[PDB]
C-alpha cells in the first residue's frame, strides 16, 4: 500500500451526542500519487439496515504529496431525525474510510455507545429517545482495521 | 434484526 495509516486518535471523547466527531489521523504516503485521496466518516444509524447510514463528512486532496501527513478530521453529529428509535440508545458503529481513485483501501470501525447519564433516564428511558440527554462514548481502545488491496498505479 | 452488531467489519 502506497498510503499507510499510522495512527487514529479519537478526540473529545466521551461527549454529548450533538458534539462533532473529531479524529486526529496520521498517515504516510510512500510515493507521490497523481490522483485523489478521499476520507469519509460514516455513521451507522441502524445496525438493522444500511439504508440509515449517514455520511457525516468527507475530505478530498489530490494529487497526494509523498511524506507524513496529519490532520484532525471533524464531522457534525448525525441527524437524529434519520435514526430509528430502536437504534438510538445503545451500541452502534462509526467508520472512517479512505479511498484512492475511488477504491476503498482502508476502513477503521469503532463501536459507539450512546447512553443517558442521569439516573431517572437510565431507569425510565423515554419511549421517544431524547438526544439532548444522550452521551456518545466511542470505544476508542480497539478499532477494527480492515485493509483492501487496490490498484495504486 | 440486530444479529449484521460483525457493520464494524
Amino acid at each position: 500500500a502506497k498510503v499507510q495509516v499510522n495512527n487514529v486518535v479519537v478526540l473529545d471523547n466521551p461527549s454529548p451526542f450533538y458534539n462533532p466527531f473529531q479524529f486526529e489521523i496520521t498517515f504516510e504516503c510512500i510515493e507521490d500519487l497523481s490522483e485523489d485521496l478521499e476520507w469519509k466518516i460514516i455513521y451507522v444509524g441502524s445496525a438493522e439496515s444500511e439504508e440509515y447510514d449517514q455520511v457525516l463528512d468527507s475530505v478530498l486532496v489530490g494529487p497526494v504529496p509523498a511524506g507524513r501527513h496529519m490532520f484532525v478530521f471533524q464531522a457534525d453529529a448525525p441527524n437524529p431525525g434519520l435514526i430509528p428509535d430502536a437504534d438510538a440508545v445503545g451500541v452502534t458503529v462509526v467508520l472512517i474510510t479512505c479511498t484512492y481513485r475511488g477504491q476503498e483501501f482502508i476502513r477503521v470501525g469503532y463501536y459507539v455507545n450512546n447512553e443517558y447519564t442521569e439516573t431517572e433516564l437510565r431507569e425510565n428511558p423515554p419511549v421517544k429517545p431524547d438526544f439532548s440527554k444522550l452521551q456518545r462514548n466511542i470505544l476508542a481502545s480497539n478499532p477494527r482495521v480492515t485493509r483492501f488491496h487496490i490498484n495504486w498505479e | 434484526e440486530k444479529x449484521x452488531x460483525q457493520r464494524i467489519a
